């Protein structure tokens, strides 16, 4: 259950056309997971300050490495990429709750 | 030997080692304000870095 | 005695956006046309001033003095030259640097994104304005069909055409304001391009990964410097390339002969970088329509920033959205195709639907693929 | 403050800035007016028409 709203998507099946588009996008190329190319909002700087040390310390050096090899107009070897599988969502839980904290303090102020 | 060093002998001496040469940089701890190296070899010769 | 603290109670300090400034590593050849922009109005200033001590703003000796330049004036040809290629030059540039920051997402930076739009529209004032100085049958016509336009605007076109005329029609009156105009408003050029930094060094700059560059930031002197050296060569030899080996390939031949307003010319155009928008005028056959479209199409810009939709910042990761940057680049190319001909059947067709594509693609398909991918993202 | 509603802040805030927001648009009317002798809008006035 995934890809397009239509139970099969135009490239057959649903399931896979998430994993083609991941490919695709090509953020795994360059060793970032997918909560490594956020746009850096309000909302989402106040949720990366909120990260363990362990795993803010490593989301740097992810971005570090990126910028590298970006500047050298290059990509990691086959068998550094992120795997679709493998990538986790390490902000989603934090940027959850900073969604619930903004909502009740949006709507408190309208009453 | 230290009886025979003068100002000349220590302008050349220092120029031979010093100027001009490529420097090795260690760095630890808080050294985002570390200059880059280019920075830092420009920094090896005088009017013109 | 200090070193790093040199002499700092002075201009220096504004000088270290310049040399200690932090920029990312991961820098494109794209950015360097920040740079050459700079470049293009230092040199069209210079080029330009050294015109203005032999061009006479008066109708009867307008077209003779620019003659003059070129047949007479030691060395003057290619001065003149300089200045007609580096407009080209300069829209060529300002057209990428308008590109890079729809690719990349630097409309996120509202203030200096906004005073963008603002420089946009000063230039294409100044170059439009400049265009009807040789007063050259090119320069009459083109200027009459343009300016006319303004008489589409209720109940103050009238009013503000002739006040723009200084008369009842382009005349000796129009040409003297638009000389005086054309010197001083690249001065305000200048000014605001000042500001249009002042609000983008206070958030830093962008990279083409789209994501946060701040741990892996660069000193700009030894890096940028050098870049944009080689960048700035690279826009001598291709706006000489044109100068010195093809210099009306761009301008169109009917400039040559002196203007006559009982005479029209085969056909009336603008310059190439104005193409795009004649195209969009052109297709609605109501007057009205057609100055707002026109007006419209190059304000799109200031909406973009609202139509942003997805997660990502750049369009290094967002494959969707590249097949629509390039298709949105070549129907602008297709504008421009169809703006220098002729309007006729092939060609009425061609023009409505590369037009209504024009404000379709922003409009609707551009932020329905950022909520596509969003989708596609698990967010 | 009733169980966090949508927006009813808002209306008060708007409700105090109406009256001078609707004499703040007579300067923009009248000074437009007052700027450029405005034809079909100084002939209602006792005094300048
Ligand atoms: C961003 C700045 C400028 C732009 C984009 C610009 C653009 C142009 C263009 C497109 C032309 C038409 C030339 C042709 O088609 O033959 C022109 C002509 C001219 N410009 Fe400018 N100009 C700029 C600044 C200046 C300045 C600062 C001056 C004077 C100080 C100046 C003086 C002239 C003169 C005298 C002409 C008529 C001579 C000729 O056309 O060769 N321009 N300009
Ligand atoms: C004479 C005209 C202009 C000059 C001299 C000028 C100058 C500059 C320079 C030097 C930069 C920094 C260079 C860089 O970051 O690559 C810059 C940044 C920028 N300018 Fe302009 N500009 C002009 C017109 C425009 C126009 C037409 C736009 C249209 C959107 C614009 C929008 C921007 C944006 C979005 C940035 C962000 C750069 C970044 O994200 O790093 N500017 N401008």
């Amino acid at each position: 259950m995934a890809g397009r709203p239509a139970v099969s998507a135009s490239s057959r099946w649903l399931e896979g056309i998430r994993k083609w588009y991941y490919n695709a996008a090509g953020f795994n190329k360059l060793g970032l997971m997918r909560d490594d190319t956020i746009h850096e909002n309000d909302d989402v700087k106040e949720a990366i300050r909120r990260l363990p040390e362990n795993l803010y310390d490593d989301r740097v050096f992810r971005i570090k490495r990126a910028l590298d090899l970006s500047m050298r107009q290059q990509i990691l070897p086959k068998e550094q990429w992120t795997k679709y599988e493998e990538d986790k969502s390490y902000l989603e839980p934090y940027l959850k709750e900073v969604i619930r904290e903004r909502k009740e303090r949006e709507e408190w102020a309208k009453k | 030997r230290i009886a025979e060093v003068d100002a000349r002998v220590v302008r050349e001496v220092c120029s031979k080692y010093f100027y001009d040469q490529c420097p090795a940089v260690a760095g630890f701890g808080p050294i985002e304000q570390l200059p880059d190296y280019n920075r830092i070899r420009s920094g090896m010769f005088w009017l013109r870095f | 005695m200090t070193n790093i603290r040199k002499s700092h109670p002075l201009m220096k300090i504004v000088n270290n956006a310049f040399i200690d400034l932090p920029a990312p590593s991961n820098i494109s050849s794209w950015w360097n046309f920040g740079s050459l922009l700079g470049i293009c109005l230092i040199l069209q200033i210079l080029t330009g001033l050294f015109l203005a001590m032999h061009y006479t703003s008066d109708t009867t000796t307008a077209f003779s003095s620019v003659t003059h330049i070129c047949r007479d004036v030691n060395y003057g040809w290619i001065i003149r030259y300089m200045h007609a290629n580096g407009a080209s030059m300069f829209f060529i540039c300002l057209y990428m640097h308008v590109g890079r920051g729809l690719y990349y997402g630097s409309y996120t930076f509202l203030e200096t994104w906004n005073i963008g739009v603002i420089l946009l529209l000063t230039v294409m004032a100044t170059a439009f304005m400049g265009y009807v100085l040789p007063w050259g049958q090119m320069s009459f016509w083109g200027a009459t069909v343009i300016t006319n336009l303004l008489s589409a605007i209720p109940y103050i076109g009238t009013n503000l055409v002739e006040w723009i005329w200084g008369g009842f029609s382009v005349d000796k009156a129009t040409l003297t304001r638009f000389f005086a105009f054309h010197f001083i408003l690249p001065f305000i050029i200048m000014a605001i391009a000042m500001v249009h930094l002042l609000f983008l060094h206070e958030t830093g700059s962008n990279n083409p990964t789209g994501i946060s560059s701040d741990v892996d930031k660069i000193p700009f002197h030894p890096y940028y410097t050098i870049k944009d050296i080689l960048g700035a060569l690279l826009l001598i030899l291709a706006l000489m390339l044109l100068v010195l080996f093809a210099p009306d390939l761009l301008g169109d031949p009917d400039n040559y002969t002196p203007a006559n307003p009982l005479n029209t010319p085969p056909h009336i155009k603008p310059e190439w970088y104005f193409l795009f928008a004649y195209a969009i005028l052109r297709s609605i056959p109501n007057k009205l329509g057609g100055v707002l479209a026109l007006a419209f199409s190059i304000l799109i810009l200031a909406l973009i920033p609202l139509l942003h939709t997805s997660k990502q910042r750049s369009m290094m990761f967002r494959p969707l959205s590249q097949c629509l940057f390039w298709a949105l680049v070549a129907d602008l190319l297709t504008l421009t195709w169809i703006g220098g001909q002729p309007v006729e059947h092939p060609y009425i067709t061609i023009g409505q639907l590369a037009s209504v594509l024009y404000f379709l693609l922003i409009l609707v398909l551009m932020p329905t693929a950022g909520t596509i991918e969003n989708k596609l993202l698990k967010w | 403050m009733l169980t966090r509603f949508l927006g009813p802040r808002y209306r008060q805030l708007a409700r105090n800035w109406v009256p001078t927001a609707s004499l703040w648009g007579a300067v923009g009317a009248v000074g437009l007016v007052w700027a450029t002798d405005w034809r079909l809008i100084l002939d209602w006035v006792p005094y300048i028409n």
